[PDB]
């Protein structure tokens, strides 16, 4: 259901698409998870649900402060 | 063995608590815990098998998990007990808990790195090995991501819920558990994790010692609810697929059932309760 994307955000390339959705930040996969009400979270922000996997990707880029995700 | 309010701890008690935890870190026992929690938090789904979170067994599971941790501490110093953090009453950064002689304070703006207390990365006593990103230091941002922590009023609002949990027994559920957990309603448990920041807000939250104090209070809350609703108890009562029923054994132990953890008094008691 969620729409795919691919953009540069704060110097890093965020992008994701349906696999049931996969997200990657600068080539590395950022494990995300969808809740019952369609909201989303990620390994980098697991208790703060956001509307989309794009929002979830941007939350991470922010919190990561330039730090790359581990495989 | 009594779990005291972190606000009531003496300098002595804090010295033995902090020392007990650093040993666990030094021996490698501490990281095992961070690795276990991450396992379930990353595997638990609303649509599928859920044991540690977004499910009725979120409470009994963390109760046993904390039991494991406290016992590991007691194996370093048998006088150390896990203290709770009533974040409702102790809401600011000027709380004993965040003093350099306990957990330390928030992290610096530049990178969110904790700079004081026994768990600062500069002490060499607290490296972050179980990470999600390249950073190896403890990070925090008390009150940075979210306005405030829940209030006494709010907590009472949840404790007031008579239904322990209710189908679909997940993060969309109504009832006590899910509200305590936070996915719905005023939001308690999740927000605290969001309010601390750093690693607490990520899938490797136990990296922050505050994790245990926090969950020791969520644990005390279930106990206070139980007291409020004697006529109400754990559910589902059996047959629920993907969900842990009253008499099923949860992972990773496969030897403990939510029914074996309803009465905490078999393992410990609190300094004081409620109403
Ligand atoms: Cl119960
Ligand atoms: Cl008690
Ligand atoms: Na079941």
């Amino acid at each position: 259901a969620p729409e795919s994307f691919d953009e540069v955000y704060k110097g890093r390339r965020i992008q994701g698409r349906p696999a049931g959705y996969e997200v990657f930040v600068d080539g590395v996969q950022l494990h995300v998870m969808r809740n019952a009400d369609g909201s989303w979270i990620s390994v980098v922000s697991h208790y703060d649900p956001v509307p989309t996997p794009r929002a979830a990707a941007r939350a991470a880029v922010d919190e990561l402060q330039g730090a790359p995700l581990l495989p | 063995t009594v779990r005291k309010n972190q606000a009531t701890l003496t300098a002595d008690e804090k010295r033995r608590f902090v020392a007990a935890v650093l040993e666990l870190k030094r021996s490698g026992r501490y990281d095992e815990f961070v690795r276990t929690h991450n396992e379930f938090i990353m595997s638990d789904t609303d649509s599928g098998e859920r044991t540690g979170h977004r499910s009725p067994s979120f409470l009994p599971w963390h109760r046993r998990f904390l039991l494991d941790f406290e016992q590991a501490l007691q194996s370093v110093d048998s006088s150390v007990t896990l203290p709770y953090w009533d974040w409702s009453a102790d809401r600011t950064v000027r709380a004993s808990l965040w003093a350099p002689d306990f957990l330390g304070g928030t992290g610096r703006s530049t990178d969110g790195r904790v700079m004081d207390g026994p768990f600062a990365a500069s002490t060499g006593n607290w490296p972050i090995n179980v990470r999600v990103d390249s950073r190896t230091y403890l990070r925090r941002s008390l009150g940075g991501s979210v306005a405030e922590l829940p209030t006494r009023a709010e907590v009472e609002s949840v404790l007031a819920i008579s239904a322990y949990d209710l189908p679909p027994y997940n993060s969309a559920s109504e009832g006590f558990r899910n509200h305590l957990e936070g996915w719905r309603g005023v939001n308690l448990h999740n927000r605290v994790h969001v309010w601390v920041g750093g690693q607490m807000a990520t899938g490797v939250s136990p990296n922050d010692p505050v994790f245990w104090l926090h969950h020791a209070y969520v644990d005390k809350l279930w106990a206070e609810w139980q007291r409020r609703h004697p006529d109400s108890a754990y559910v589902p009562t059996g047959g629920t697929p993907d969900v842990v029923d009253l008499n099923e054994t949860m992972k990773p132990w496969n030897t403990v059932r939510p029914a074996d953890l309803l009465d905490h008094t078999a393992y410990y008691t609190f300094d004081a309760l409620e109403h």
